[PDB]
């Protein structure tokens, strides 16, 4: 799923077939080097894109003076009962009124839907 | 725009005024003959079954791997639907194609349409050629996933830039 | 260790004038190469030029040996001189100054593509694309 | 020491020194002074020699002279010219000028013959009224009346031919940021673009777009690979790859490249979509071979190889992106930003950041009149150069010797500048037909707040009957910096705009104390930090430029929060603005930004004491005043960019009290929100009980009346 | 023996060097190398968590300088060189990098308070 | 309140955040205005 760079002249390294023992060997244009695969796939696409956005925001998003905060909800990883939240402010806006939070507490940068 | 979308007043007085090709927003207003134009459901149907579908709007994720022998099954547990097919080997002519093609599907998006990939699976092949080949699971397993290779024949332009232009095509021009 | 406890004190000079002008060669740290591996070295003023200001060409051996380009720096002493400190057997320290700064990279000596044919190459394949299609 | 409920009288004491001091017109008064103490003598003075041949001979200029405003009699005696002989006997108002010349001749005939005339003259500029350079700066009113003057005329304007004339500021799309736009009509299925300038020394402004074709594209040859990332550059006929123009700068390798465009190689996703643009530039594979692609379709379709590898060369040296730096040296730089404006490309196709915004108005700039008159002073001083030329070789073929004061034509700059003010077409005489038309006419004099409301205006140079109404609307980003009551009707609505009351517009500065401030805190340097380690990294701008990158931004905000405070080392006017998600921090120095002031807010309370106000009720025999107000860090500045990252609060005592509270991190405060409204909106009673299109026929209908 | 031939040993000794950066003001003092181009004395403490140098400048070239060391990691820096008599020659490679300061720099207090 | 209620009468006066969106509605009801008598105008001329 990744990519793979030559170990000679740092380049894209393509794959390739070989018929003599069945595996994916990994091959350069400009030089020849060469390696098996691990894996053994190559393309991969996701459709769905149903990517949770707990992986995209930011830890220190909760030194922001324009942002509502909460009382109710504390946070489980340190106790805090101070929370930052917002909505999903990007693509896949269809049915996307969430609430992702943020705990405000100094150095816990918990984060957590609901 | 106070008021779906239609167009009225003076630019649609102009869009009268001259007929030129372009109004900006054709429609066709349609009425229905039998108890379908009474019950929901019949009506829902011939919606389903006039309005366009492609391929993308009904699969979940694409995935190239390679398996240089049906019996490898890169992937972990696919291997009991491909071997209870493969106990009932048909199609092994020139070669095995050691590139794969492998599409997962929303049921969601299956149902909602009244489809299920036996008919897909069909057109699939009944309509693009005999080029490619289709082995599918069973509706029952609640991931639907179905497996292609291209025909061996063409094995005695590298195949895979091939196969993800086939898939890059497949999926924009299906005219389910 | 004496670099924790070690200390001292060493005279600095810095004399107005040098028997050699002193350049900076540099290289990436990501490469780590070995200089015992230099058994020797040619260094040259770069052809396609065609002379202070001429990248350099280090040929590593002689005959049979690495090379590589070397690409001077926009500025050495635009708003802060550079100099190289040296240590002398009485102990002091001995300045010299950083007359340029020279950018050194590796050489790929393999594969040779071709412009005109490159092109011409690139149309047949995009079209053997198109051809044969549905 | 706190004000509780004292506020309705207070917040009216810190608005009277604000006006007793700035005055309404210095939006005129100071971009004037701007264009003839620095932006006139740095014209001449970086201005390439005249060097000319046997013998040759040298000609630079030196320094700049002015004087007041005089009148020649008849006779030939001079005598200072009042500002009202001037509209009783329709003369112009305008200064004579001078400069020196030295002359060195150089035949190394054993002697280098050097020679200078001072004081030589060049022309007359008008001068607008009561600025500095006035016959009317700093009188007292005892003086203004026995010259027949009026006290409260508010000056701003220039006496040309009798007539009054006034220039209107226009608009313009800010220079030297990245734009990312998508238009649904063309081929194109995504666009950035950078118009660059550098520091005001070039009549142009190159543009570089950095396109990507569509996915659509009905073809099997490209239905595969995907789209491919194109570049159009100036001053050649064809579309370019971007590799391709990347190898011309050296980089030929493929892993050198994809790391100035891809900053984390844990990304797969971007990886696949830069794939197909190396496939079709794989074959052109070396530097001077690259310089030739793009060399064969120039300006001049090269018939030698050499040639076009010459001209190849400084196109892409000194018209590609000249705000970065234009020496032929200091090429990795022109690398990363041409990287970075790929890297953000791509960004907008994943749908990671969205598109920007045309008619957001922190995009804009103005001109005033001293970014109008300095960009009309050029084209007139090259062409004063370009005819020194024709005269001496005319002069020096023959052998004889050279005289200069018979060479400079003076009425190059006198009616030069003289005949576009009068006229209005913003171009030259036998150029009627290419110039930009709508500037400078007649001040309105019908009543004293229409002459007020003329000095304030705005205009937003699009034309005049397009039916496109978005650049018509009311944008929100107007809040507080153009009134939103006040425009005419007919065909010009919306185009034409007048801006509030405390909003003022930026002089400009250069950046150079900024940058000892960052050695001051070691920001660290672009070409020396790792490439590899610069995603955990703030990219830093200043102006524009690409300068380094810094991994501890949240010290480095209080820090510059501190020296604004203090002002010592940076000016109010300055803007700097970081977004914590994007991870890079921007810094404005240039002219054209609209600011307006704002009270700053620590913990929960405000910053401005009683001890201010019972010390500024008393400026009259005291000398404290707004400028000791500033320089005590309890109002500040705040640009519209800048805007977006901060939080108000519209009054103290209710929205500054702890409860369930809405937020409670307020940064500012206003400190009336009746300061929103322009000139001619601002004498309606209660306007905020009326219906809304009512406010709009009145400020359009108060310009007319008699008094 | 030849004009193209670079000295190798420098190298192959392993010879190292220093770098300081140093002000144009100061080095505008020192083109005025106090003798034959003396221009002063280093002094150099280190401690079991702490190391400090600085540079005292000669009593004629005044008529306390603290360095900072900065790091050589990431790209190897080595010296070469070009004679008078046009031969080439490669001293050393660089083992140290520094910017001597000058002391209290005005306020940068006044900007921390 | 915070997308456009007005929630007071002409009478009792509006507050500044309700003054400004009122601006809004009238003027984008003031551009339309316009507009449609060039529009009609034209159209009219060339069917006559
Ligand atoms: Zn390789
Ligand atoms: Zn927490």
């Amino acid at each position: 799923v990744g990519i793979r760079f030559c170990q000679e002249c740092n380049n894209m390294l393509y794959p390739k077939e070989d018929k003599e023992n069945r595996i994916l060997l990994y091959a350069c244009r400009n030089c020849d080097y060469q390696q098996e695969a691990d894996n053994s796939c190559i393309y991969v696409n996701k459709i769905t894109h149903e990517v949770d956005e707990l992986t995209q925001i930011i830890a220190d998003v909760s030194q922001d003076p324009t942002l509502p905060r909460t009382e109710d909800h504390p946070c489980q990883k340190c106790g805090h009962k101070e929370a930052v939240f917002f909505q999903s402010h990007s693509a896949r806006a269809e049915d996307a009124m969430r609430l992702y939070y943020v705990c405000t507490a100094p150095h816990c940068g918990h984060r957590w839907t609901e | 725009f106070h008021y779906k979308n239609v167009t009225l007043g003076v630019p649609r007085l102009k869009e009268l005024i001259n007929i030129s090709k372009k109004p900006k927003t054709p429609s066709l207003t349609v009425f229905l003959l039998g108890q379908s134009a009474r019950d929901a459901e019949r009506a829902k149907d011939i919606l389903c079954r006039l309005e366009h579908t492609t391929l993308r709007k009904v699969t979940a994720n694409t995935a190239i791997y390679y398996d240089p022998n049906p019996q490898s099954t890169v992937v972990a547990e696919d291997q009991e639907w491909v071997n209870v097919y493969y106990e009932m080997p048909d199609f092994d002519v020139a070669r095995i194609s050691p590139w794969l093609l492998r599409v997962e599907l929303d049921r969601k998006h299956m149902t909602d349409r009244k489809l299920t990939m036996e008919q897909i699976a069909e057109k699939i092949n009944a309509g693009f050629g005999d080029d490619l080949n289709c082995i599918f699971n069973d509706d029952n397993a609640e991931k639907l996933v179905l497996r292609i290779r291209i025909m061996n024949s063409d094995e005695n332009m590298d195949d895979d830039v091939f196969l993800r232009c086939i898939e890059s095509n497949m999926l924009t021009d299906m005219t389910l | 260790g004496p670099s924790s406890q070690n200390v001292t004190e060493y005279v600095v000079r810095v004399p107005k004038n040098t028997t050699k002008k002193y350049n900076i060669m540099a290289f990436n740290a990501a490469d780590k190469v070995n200089f015992a591996t230099w058994n020797q070295a040619r260094l040259e003023r770069d052809l396609s030029n065609k002379p202070e200001d001429q990248p350099w060409l280090l040929r590593v051996n002689g005959k049979s040996g690495r090379k590589f380009k070397g690409i001077k720096k926009g500025g050495v002493t635009e708003n802060t001189s550079y100099y190289i400190f040296t240590q002398c057997p009485d102990g002091a320290f001995e300045a010299f100054p950083v007359h340029n700064w020279y950018n050194f990279t590796p050489l790929a000596r393999h594969r040779t593509l071709t412009a005109e044919e490159a092109e011409e190459e690139w149309e047949r394949r995009n079209k053997v694309l198109n051809h044969f299609s549905i | 020491e706190i004000t509780p409920d004292l506020w309705q009288e207070a917040c009216w004491i810190v608005i009277s020194s604000y006006f007793d001091e700035k005055g309404l017109v210095r939006q005129q008064l100071d971009s004037f002074d701007e264009f003839i103490q620095m932006s006139v003598q740095r014209i001449v003075e970086d201005a390439p020699p005249i060097d000319l041949q046997p013998p040759r001979y040298l000609l630079k200029f030196e320094q700049i002279y002015l004087s007041k405003p005089t009148h020649w009699e008849r006779d030939g005696a001079p005598s200072p010219m009042m500002p009202n002989e001037a509209r009783l006997r329709n003369l112009t108002y305008s200064a004579p000028l001078y400069v020196d010349i030295t002359k060195t001749v150089i035949k190394e005939g054993e002697e280098q013959l050097q020679t200078q005339h001072q004081k030589t003259f060049i022309g007359k500029i008008p001068i607008m009224l009561r600025s500095t350079y006035c016959l009317l700066n700093g009188l007292t009113d005892r003086d203004l009346c026995e010259l027949n003057e009026c006290p409260l005329d508010p000056g701003g304007y220039f006496i040309i031919n009798g007539s009054e004339k006034v220039l209107i500021a226009q608009e313009k799309m800010a220079t030297n940021t990245v734009y990312v736009f998508a238009k649904k009509d063309s081929k194109y299925a995504y666009t950035g673009e950078c118009r660059s300038c550098l520091e005001n020394s070039s009549r142009p402004t190159s543009t570089i777009w950095v396109s990507m074709l569509a996915r659509g594209g009905q073809g099997a040859k490209k239905s595969a690979i995907g789209q491919r990332i194109v570049a159009t550059l100036p001053y050649i006929k064809q579309e370019v790859p971007i590799i391709i123009v990347f190898r011309a700068l050296g980089f030929v390798s493929d892993r050198d490249i994809l790391e100035h465009i891809i900053y984390d190689f844990e990304d797969p996703e971007m990886m696949e979509m830069v794939k197909p643009s190396l496939d079709e530039a794989f074959v052109i594979q070396e530097q001077n071979v690259a310089l030739n692609f793009i060399g064969s379709r120039g300006a001049k379709p090269g018939v030698t190889k050499e040639k076009r590898i010459k001209y190849a060369k400084e196109v892409l040296q000194k018209e590609m992106l000249p705000h970065v730096g234009v020496s032929d040296f200091c090429e990795t730089k022109k690398a990363y930003f041409l990287g970075y404006m790929v890297h953000r490309l791509l960004l907008a196709a994943l749908g990671r950041r969205e598109l920007d915004d045309r008619d957001h108005y922190g995009n804009k700039r103005l001109d005033l009149a001293g970014p109008l008159l300095a960009f009309l002073f050029r084209g007139m001083f090259k062409n004063l150069l370009k005819e020194v030329r024709i005269y001496a070789q005319k002069f020096i073929d023959r052998g004889k010797d050279f005289n200069l004061e018979l060479a400079i034509k003076t009425r190059i700059i006198s009616d030069g500048l003289k005949y576009s003010l009068a006229t209005g077409n913003w171009g030259d005489q036998k150029k009627a037909h290419q110039a930009r038309a709508g500037v400078s006419q007649v001040l309105n004099r019908l009543t004293f707040a229409s002459t007020l409301s003329h000095l304030r205006r705005l205009n937003s140079p699009i034309g005049r009957d397009g039916k496109l109404a978005k650049p018509r609307q009311l944008h929100n980003t107007l809040w507080g910096m153009v009134c939103p009551a006040e425009t005419p009707e007919g065909h010009a609505v919306g185009l034409v705009k007048n801006l509030a009351l405390m909003a003022y517009i930026s002089v400009g500065s250069q950046p150079s104390p900024i940058l000892e401030f960052l050695e001051e805190w070691s920001m660290e340097n672009l070409e020396e930090i790792s490439p590899a380690a610069i995603a955990d990294a703030t990219k830093i701008f200043v102006n524009g430029c690409w300068v380094g990158i810094h991994k501890d931004p949240e010290q480095l905000m209080n820090t510059l929060r501190k020296l604004r405070r203090q002002m010592d080392i940076i000016v109010s006017e300055v803007s700097m603005i970081r977004d914590i998600r994007e991870r890079e921090i921007r810094i404005y120095t240039d002219a054209g930004r609209i600011c307006r002031p704002l009270l700053i807010v620590e913990k929960q309370k405000l910053l401005l004491k009683k001890r201010h106000i019972d010390q500024l009720k008393e400026r009259e025999y005291n000398n404290y005043s707004w400028q000791d107000l500033v320089a005590s860090g309890v109002v500040e500045y705040i640009d519209t960019l800048e805007e977006e990252t901060v939080m108000l609060a519209m009054t103290p005592d209710d929205l500054q009290e702890k409860e369930v509270a809405y937020c409670s991190t307020y940064t500012h405060c206003e400190i009336h929100p009746s300061m929103i409204l322009g000139v001619c909106a601002s004498i309606i009673p209660f306007p905020d009980h009326n219906q809304s299109p009512r406010n709009t026929y009145q400020s359009a209908m108060g310009k007319q009346a008699m008094g | 023996a030849e004009r193209g031939e670079l000295d190798l040993t420098g190298a192959k000794q392993n010879t190292g060097v220093w770098l300081v950066k140093v002000p144009k003001y100061l080095s505008q003092q020192w083109a005025k190398a106090s003798g034959r181009g003396e221009v002063g004395k280093l002094r150099i403490a280190k401690t079991q968590g702490r190391t400090e140098v600085s540079f005292t400048l000669n009593e004629d070239l005044a008529n306390e300088h603290p360095f900072v060391l900065q790091s050589v990691g990431g790209q190897t820096l080595t010296v070469f060189t070009e004679s008078s008599s046009d031969k080439l020659s490669l001293e050393g490679i660089v083992v140290q990098r520094a910017e001597c300061r000058p002391a209290a720099s005005e306020n940068y207090m006044r900007l921390k308070r | 309140e915070s997308r456009g209620f007005v929630e007071n009468s002409y009478l009792a006066g509006l507050t500044p955040t309700e003054f400004f969106f009122h601006a809004m509605g009238g003027r984008e009801g003031l551009i339309d205005t316009a507009v449609k008598t060039a529009e009609t105008g034209y159209i009219q001329r060339r069917l006559i």
